[PDB]
C-alpha cells in the first residue's frame, strides 16, 4: 500500500498551502475592509 | 443529554460498538448497482407478424389491443408503434411507484381475453410481454475466431449450450439472445413444383401432417379385461428430429405410391427465423447475450459469476468459439467505490492532520476519528435497514455529507479544547460546559438542514428519485451524526482529552507550532481589527452585500442547466441511417467501412467493434444499422483525445464525408432513459382519425413554423419514418376463381411463398423449435418473380400470378405510431442555446394549436414529466423558506434574529457558482445537491457564531458588538478548522479524472469555491446581519 | 398421451428457461411423465408472499406459452399456489349398498 503513501504526501503538503491561502485572503481582504472603510 | 453519558462512557461505548455491527452487518447485505430505478414503471408488448408491413400489424393486432388495454390501472399514457418488419412494440406508461407487477398481470391478461380475436400467426408466434428495462449488466459478445460458423450457426450454441446455464447463474435477472437459434428453412422452388403441378399448400398441410404429435393410448390401460397383466404406453407418430427425416416427410403418394418428398421440390436445412438482423463483432459474425441486474443483486457479483460460468464452458468450445464483453457495467462500478472510501478514509486523515496541526498532540486527534467512522459505518445501516443500494447517486452524497460530520465533531471538541486553553478546566467538567453552551445550537442546526434537506424527497417522477437517493442519505447521516455529537463524543471528550493550563494557546511552544499559534493568533487579531471596523460602518456592508447578491442571480440564471455529466465510459455507439428500402447489403459495407474506420484509426483506443445491421433506434429493417464499439480502459488511452466525446467528434467528422449514409457515433447516456433536459418528446395526434397523409402534412407543416424559430426551436424533427415506394398488387378476384383458383392458396402461397410461413415445431438435439416455409431468395427478389410461382387450378392446371394479378409501386409509411390508442407522428428538437424547454414546448403548442382539423397533439415522456414536476418547485422552496426560519426562532425565541442567519445564503451560493462558470459548467444535482451541503455550512457558522454573541447579551449580558466580535473570535479557528479540513478531503475530487471523473469533478468545483467565500465572506458579514437585524429591532 | 422426454423438451424446458430471476427463488424441480403432463413446482424463501411470487412466476410463464405445443396451451396452463401434503381426506360409501 504505496495507495496510501501517495495520497498521504499531498494530503499533508496541501494543509499549509490551503492555510496559506487563506491567511494571505484575510492578509489581502483584511486589507480590502480598511482601506473601505 | 450529553451530560447523562458524561457519567457512561462506557454506555456510550455500548452504543458506538452496535452501531458498528449494525453498520458492519450493513456493509455485507448492501446491494449493488451502478445506479437505481429511476424510470416510471412501463410495460412493454411484443407482437410479431411474419413478412408484414405496419398498417397490417396495426390494423390487425395494435388497435385490438389497444381497446383491450381497457380497465387497467396507473396508466399514464399507451405507445404503439407498428412497422414493415410484421412487428409491433406496444409500450404501456405507469405511475412512477405503481406496482410493475401488477401492471404487468394486469396488461398481459387484458391479452388472454384479446388473444383469439388476433391472427393465429400472430397467436402461434406469440407475444412477448415486458417491464421496461434497457438496462444491461453487460453484453456478452460471442463470436468464433476460425469462421467455421455463421452467427446462426453460433446464435444456437448460445441459446442451447449457454444462455440458460448463465440464465441460472446467482444475480442474474434476465438474460436476452442477440440471435436466433435454427430453424428450419425450407426453400421453395416454383420451377419444381409446378413441374409436379404443386403449391406451397400442398408442401404446408404436408409438414403439419407429418411432422406433429399422434397422441395413442395405452395396451392394458384403464378399463382393462379381468385377467390382464400387461399394460404400458403406446408410442406411435412423433415429430421429425432431422432434416433428412422431413425430406420423408412426403409431399404425396400415389396409387402406384411413388413417393414425392418434401425436398423434391425444396431445400431443406436449419436456419435463423430472422435474417433480419447481422451480427459482426471485429468483422466476424457473432451474436450476443443482453444481461441485466436482477434486483438488489450486487452488481460487482454477477458479472464476475458471469465470467466463472464461462470460464467452465471453455473446454465444450469449439474451434475458434470465443467470447467478448463489448459492454459492462460493473467495470466503472467497482471504481466508483474504491473512489468513495479513497475519499473517506483520506479525509479522517486530514482531520488527523487538522487536529494535529492544532492540537497537535495525540488524543484529542484521534477522537473525531472515533467520530467519523461510527456514522459512516452507521449510515449503511440507516440505507440497509429500509434498504437502499450503494449506487453512484448514494454514495457522492455520502461524500457530500462529509462536509456535515467533519465539523459536527470539530465543533464539539473544539469549544472544549478552548473553555481548557481559556479556562484551564479538566476535560470532563470542561466538557459538560461546552455542552451546555453549544447543545441548543446542535439542536437548531440539525432542525435545520433536515428542514433543507427533506424538502427535495418530495419531488417527483424520474428526477425527484434522483434528488431523494441523495436526500435520505444526507439527512439520515447527518441526523446519527448529532446523536454522536450528543452522546459519544462529549464522552471521549471528557475522558480522551488533557487538561491545559489557563491562558495557554500554546504561543510558547518551541519549532513550528510556536511560530505557528504566534502567527495564527496575529492572524486572528487583524481580521477582528477590521471586523470591529466592519461594524463600526454598517451601511456600507449593507449596500456591498446587495452587490454580491445580484451577481448571484445574473451569475445564477446565465448558468445552463442539464441533468447528468457524461463520462467516457470505455464504449460508445455509432448509428448509421440509409436512404428507405435501401438494401440489406448496402448497408453491411459502410459498416465494414466504420468497423474499419475504428481499427483503422482509432486502433490504439479502440478495442472492439461490435456490428448490428437492420437494427436502428429510429426503426428497423435493412437500411439501418448500428456499431458498438469497446475501447480500451482510461489508462489506455492517456489525454483527451483518447477519450471518448474526443474520439466522437473525430469519428464523426469523418463519417460525415459518406455516401448513402447518415452515420454519427455519440456517447452512452449514463442513463439511456433520462433524454435530455434541452429537448422535448412530442405526439402529432390525429384525433379525428384522419389517416395517415392529412396527419403527416401538419407534422411537415409543424416543422415549418419550427424551423422558422431556431430562435426558440433547434433540431426539430419527426422521429418516425415516411412513406416509401412499396409494392402493391391487386387481385382479381373473378379471373381467378374463372380459372377455378381459390383465393387462400393464392393469398395463402404468396405471403408463405414470399413473405415466408412458420407452419410448426420439431425438435433438435432435444431443442423443441420452429419451422419455416419460404421461397430461395433469388427467386423471391423481385415482380417477376411473382409469375414464376404457380398455382393448382381446382381442376388440376397450375395457375401463374400474373394472369390473375395486376400491381404497382406505392407509396405507404413502413412503420406506423399510434399513442394513447390514436395515430401519433413523434418530433424531436431542443430549446435554442439560451433557451429553455418550455418556451420551445409553449410555442409547439402555440404552433401545434394552429394545425388543421382534426388536429391533436400530446406531449410526452421527459415532456409529459417535465410538465408536472415544474408546477412543485417554487411551491418547496416556501415550505423550504418557511421551516428553516421558524427553528432558529424557537432557538433563539426570535422574530428578527433567524433574519441574521438567513442573510448567509448568497455568501456560500455565489462562491460556488463562480468555480462551475470559471470552469463553464452546468447545472445539475451534483451540483445542486452540493449548493445545498454548502449553504447549511454557512448557515452552520453563522447561528453557532449568533448563539455564543446571544448567549453573551442574554447570559453574560454583554452588549451587542463586544460580544458580536466575541463570538466571531472564539469560533474563528473552528471556522477555519471546518473549512481547512473539508476543503482539502474535497481537492482530489476537482483534479479527479478519468472515470467517474465528470460527476466527481462536478460535486467539487461548485461545492469547493462556494465553500471559499462561506468560509472567508460570511464570518465577516453574519456579525453585521446580526449587529444590522439586532440594531433595527 | 405422449411421452415424458418429449414432454420435458416440448414444455418442461421450454419452462425452465423464462424462470430465470425471479425473486426469492430457492430452488426448482420438474417433471414430466408418459402420461403427457408436466408438473413445475417453485418454491421461494420462507416468508415470501406467494400472490406476489404467484405474480412474476405469472409473469415470466406469459412467455413460455407461445413456446408451447397447442393443446398444451388449448389443455390451458395453470399456476397454482401449492402444498404436496393434503390436509385431510373425507372418504365416502353407501352403506345399504344401493350405488357403487
Amino acid at each position: 500500500m504505496l495507495e496510501l503513501l501517495k495520497s498521504l504526501v499531498f494530503a499533508v503538503i496541501m494543509v499549509p498551502v490551503v492555510m496559506a491561502i487563506i491567511l494571505g485572503l484575510i492578509y489581502g481582504l483584511g486589507e480590502v475592509f480598511n482601506i473601505f472603510s | 443529554m450529553p451530560n447523562f453519558f458524561i457519567d457512561r462512557p462506557i454506555f456510550a461505548w455500548v452504543i458506538a460498538i452496535i452501531i458498528m455491527l449494525a453498520g458492519g452487518l450493513a456493509i455485507l447485505k448492501l446491494p449493488v448497482a451502478q445506479y437505481p430505478t429511476i424510470a416510471p414503471p412501463a410495460v412493454t408488448i411484443s407482437a410479431s407478424y411474419p413478412g408484414a408491413d405496419a398498417k397490417t400489424v396495426q390494423d390487425t393486432v395494435t388497435q385490438v389491443i389497444e381497446q383491450n388495454m381497457n380497465g387497467i390501472d396507473n396508466l399514464m399514457y399507451m405507445s404503439s408503434n407498428s412497422d414493415s418488419t410484421g412487428t409491433v412494440q406496444i409500450t404501456l406508461t405507469f405511475e412512477s411507484g405503481t406496482d410493475a407487477d401488477i401492471a404487468q398481470v394486469q396488461v398481459q391478461n387484458k391479452l388472454q381475453l384479446a388473444m383469439p380475436l388476433l391472427p393465429q400467426e400472430v397467436q402461434q408466434q406469440g407475444v412477448s410481454v415486458e417491464k421496461s428495462s434497457s438496462s444491461f449488466l453487460m453484453v456478452v459478445g460471442v463470436i468464433n475466431t476460425d469462421g467455421t460458423m455463421t452467427q446462426e450457426d453460433i446464435s444456437d450454441y448460445v441459446a442451447a449450450n449457454m444462455k440458460d446455464a448463465i440464465s441460472r447463474t446467482s444475480g442474474v435477472g434476465d438474460v436476452q439472445l442477440f440471435g436466433s437459434q435454427y430453424a428450419m428453412r425450407i426453400w421453395m422452388n416454383p420451377n419444381e413444383l409446378n413441374k409436379f403441378q404443386l403449391t406451397p399448400v400442398d408442401v404446408i398441410t404436408a409438414i403439419k401432417a407429418q411432422n406433429a404429435q399422434v397422441a395413442a393410448g395405452q395396451l392394458g390401460g384403464t378399463p382393462p379385461v379381468k385377467g390382464q397383466q400387461l399394460n404400458a404406453s403406446i408410442i406411435a407418430q412423433t415429430r421429425l428430429t432431422s432434416t433428412e427425416e422431413f425430406g420423408k416427410i412426403l409431399l404425396k403418394v400415389n396409387q402406384d405410391g411413388s413417393r414425392v418428398l418434401l425436398r423434391d421440390v425444396a431445400k431443406i436445412e436449419l436456419g435463423g427465423e430472422n435474417y433480419d438482423i447481422i451480427a459482426e463483432f471485429n468483422g466476424q459474425p457473432a451474436s450476443g447475450l443482453g444481461i441485466k441486474l436482477a434486483t438488489g443483486a450486487n452488481a460487482l457479483d454477477t458479472a464476475a459469476a458471469i465470467r466463472a460460468e464461462l470460464a467452465k464452458m471453455e473446454p465444450f468450445f469449439p474451434s475458434g468459439l470465443k467470447i467478448v464483453y463489448p459492454y459492462d457495467t460493473t467495470p466503472f462500478v467497482k471504481i466508483s467505490i474504491h473512489e468513495v472510501v479513497k475519499t473517506l478514509v483520506e479525509a479522517i486523515i486530514l482531520v488527523f492532520l487538522v487536529m494535529y496541526l492544532f492540537l497537535q498532540n495525540f488524543r484529542a486527534t484521534l477522537i473525531p476519528t472515533i467520530a467519523v467512522p461510527v456514522v459512516l459505518l452507521g449510515t449503511f445501516a440507516v440505507l440497509a435497514a429500509f434498504g437502499f443500494s450503494i449506487n453512484t447517486l448514494t454514495m457522492f452524497g455520502m461524500v457530500l455529507a462529509i462536509g456535515l460530520l467533519v465539523d459536527d465533531a470539530i465543533v464539539v471538541v473544539e469549544n472544549v479544547e478552548r473553555v481548557m486553553a481559556e479556562e484551564g478546566l479538566p476535560p470532563k467538567e470542561a466538557t459538560r460546559k461546552s455542552m451546555g453552551q453549544i447543545q441548543g445550537a446542535l439542536v437548531g442546526i440539525a432542525m435545520v438542514l433536515s428542514a433543507v434537506f427533506v424538502p427535495m424527497a418530495f419531488f417527483g417522477g424520474s428526477t425527484g428519485a434522483i434528488y431523494r437517493q441523495f436526500s435520505i442519505t444526507i439527512v439520515s447521516a447527518m441526523a446519527l451524526s448529532v446523536l454522536v455529537a450528543l452522546i459519544l463524543t462529549p464522552a471521549l471528550c471528557a475522558t480522551m482529552l488533557k487538561p491545559i493550563a489557563k491562558g495557554d494557546h500554546g504561543e510558547g511552544k518551541k519549532g513550528f507550532f510556536g511560530w505557528f499559534n504566534r502567527m495564527f493568533e496575529k492572524s486572528t487579531h487583524h481580521y477582528t481589527d477590521s471586523v470591529g471596523g466592519i461594524l463600526r460602518s454598517t451601511g456600507r456592508y449593507l449596500v456591498l452585500y446587495l452587490i454580491i447578491v445580484v451577481g448571484m442571480a445574473y451569475l445564477f440564471v446565465r448558468l445552463p442547466s442539464s441533468f447528468l455529466p457524461d463520462e467516457d465510459q470505455g464504449v460508445f455507439m455509432t448509428m448509421v441511417q440509409l436512404p428507405a428500402g435501401a438494401t440489406q447489403e448496402r448497408t453491411q459495407k459502410v459498416l465494414n467501412e466504420v468497423t474499419h474506420y475504428y481499427l483503422t484509426k482509432e486502433k490504439n483506443n479502440v478495442e472492439s467493434v461490435f456490428a448490428v445491421n437492420g437494427f436502428g433506434f429510429a426503426g428497423r429493417g435493412q437500411n439501418t444499422g448500428i456499431a458498438f464499439v469497446s475501447l480500451k480502459d482510461w489508462a489506455d488511452r492517456p489525454g483527451e483525445e483518447n477519450k471518448v466525446e474526443a474520439i466522437t467528434m473525430r469519428a464523426t467528422r469523418a463519417f460525415s464525408q459518406i455516401k448513402d449514409a447518415m452515420v454519427f457515433a455519440f456517447n452512452l447516456p449514463a442513463i439511456v432513459e433520462l433524454g435530455t433536459a434541452t429537448g422535448f418528446d412530442f405526439e402529432l395526434i390525429d384525433q379525428a382519425g384522419l389517416g395517415h397523409e392529412k396527419l403527416t402534412q401538419a407534422r411537415n407543416q409543424l416543422l415549418a413554423e419550427a424551423a422558422k424559430h431556431p430562435d426558440m426551436l433547434t433540431s426539430v424533427r419527426p422521429n418516425g419514418l415516411e412513406d416509401t415506394p412499396q409494392f402493391k398488387i391487386d387481385i382479381d378476384q373473378e379471373k381467378a376463381q374463372a380459372l377455378g383458383v381459390s383465393i387462400n392458396d393464392i393469398n395463402t402461397t404468396l405471403g408463405a411463398a414470399w413473405g415466408g410461413s412458420y407452419v410448426n415445431d420439431f425438435i433438435d438435439r432435444g431443442r423443441v423449435k420452429k419451422v419455416y416455409v419460404m421461397s430461395e431468395a433469388k427467386y423471391r427478389m423481385l415482380p417477376d418473380d411473382i409469375g414464376d410461382w404457380y398455382v393448382r387450378a381446382a381442376d388440376g392446371q397450375m395457375v401463374p400470378f400474373s394472369a390473375f394479378s395486376s400491381s404497382r409501386w406505392e407509396y405507404g409509411s413502413p412503420r406506423l405510431e399510434r399513442y394513447n390508442g390514436l395515430p401519433s407522428m413523434e418530433i424531436l428538437g431542443q430549446a435554442a442555446p439560451g433557451k429553455s424547454t418550455g418556451e420551445a414546448m409553449e410555442l409547439m403548442e402555440q404552433l401545434a394549436s394552429k394545425l388543421p382539423t382534426g388536429v391533436g397533439y400530446d406531449w410526452t415522456g421527459m415532456s409529459y414529466q417535465e410538465r408536472l414536476s415544474g408546477n412543485q418547485a417554487p411551491s418547496l422552496y416556501a415550505i423550504s423558506l418557511i421551516v428553516v426560519f421558524l427553528c432558529l426562532a424557537a432557538l433563539y425565541e426570535s422574530w428578527s434574529i433567524p433574519f441574521s442567519v438567513m442573510l448567509v445564503v448568497p455568501l456560500g451560493v455565489i462562491g460556488a457558482l463562480l468555480a462551475a462558470t470559471f470552469r463553464g459548467l452546468t447545472n445539475d444535482v451534483y451540483f445542486q445537491v452540493g449548493l445545498l451541503t454548502t449553504i447549511g455550512l454557512s448557515a452552520k457558522n453563522a447561528i453557532l457564531i449568533v448563539e455564543f454573541a446571544k448567549d453573551l447579551m442574554d447570559k453574560e449580558g454583554k452588549g451587542l458588538i463586544e460580544a458580536t466580535l466575541d463570538a466571531v473570535r472564539m469560533r474563528l479557528r473552528p471556522i477555519l478548522m471546518t473549512s481547512l479540513a473539508f476543503i482539502l478531503g474535497v481537492m482530489p475530487l476537482v483534479i479527479s479524472t478519468g472515470a467517474g471523473s465528470g460527476a466527481q469533478n462536478a460535486v467539487g468545483t461548485g461545492v469547493m469555491g462556494g465553500m471559499v467565500t462561506a468560509t472567508v465572506l460570511a464570518i465577516f458579514f453574519v456579525p453585521v446581519f446580526f449587529v444590522v437585524v439586532r440594531r433595527r429591532f
